[PDB]
């Protein structure tokens, strides 16, 4: 996961 | 201005989550992670920030008559917001964000951890089917007229689906004394  | 749509500073974009008031005074909720990179959006000026751990900032209007309670769906229409509230496993809900639009799906898991790497650890955020890609940071999550959270982060995207994480409302609301409009 990454931060949008 | 209403929640789901683009807020900026210099080559940097996210979406606003939800426009609230302190003390009577307009202000606008956001992912942490957008608030960090600095104090001078588009709308006005950063009052707040936490991120990693949570995600959430906060930036006070330059022009109050910006601060529309309500959530964009990117057709022409917005959905009126008028109180905020705590997600439940199984819930039908809608997300807005300036990259995708709107999306909609369900709460699939609460209080989980992401690790983003060298961006950091996040801790106790929503988990949902809805798909989201960056820009959608800081936009709403909500279900009718309740707010429920802000857009963190996720993987995949809205092609091939993922997995997304939001900050819960509430937290950032109360870590401000806020009340959303």
């Amino acid at each position: 996961p990454a931060p949008y | 201005i209403a929640g789901g749509e683009a807020i900026t500073t210099g080559g940097s974009r996210c979406s606003l989550g939800f426009n609230v008031s302190v003390n009577g005074v307009a202000h606008a909720l956001t992912a942490g992670h957008c608030t960090n990179i600095s104090a001078s959006w588009s709308i006005g000026t950063r009052t707040g920030t936490s991120f990693p751990n949570n995600d959430y900032g906060i930036i006070r209007h330059s022009n109050p008559a910006a601060a529309d309670g309500r959530v964009y769906l990117y057709n022409g229409s917005y959905q009126d917001i008028t109180t905020a509230g705590n997600a439940f496993v199984g819930q039908a809900v809608q997300r807005s964000g300036s990259t995708t639009g709107l999306r909609s799906g369900s709460v699939t898991g609460l209080n989980a951890t992401v690790n983003y790497g060298s961006s950091g650890i996040v801790y106790g955020m929503i988990q949902t089917n809805v798909c989201a890609q960056p820009g959608d940071s800081g936009g709403s999550l909500f279900a009718g007229s309740t707010a429920l959270g802000l857009t963190s982060g996720g993987s995949g995207n809205c092609r091939t689906g993922g997995t997304t994480f939001y900050q819960p409302v509430t937290e950032a609301l109360s870590a401000y004394g806020a009340t959303v409009l």
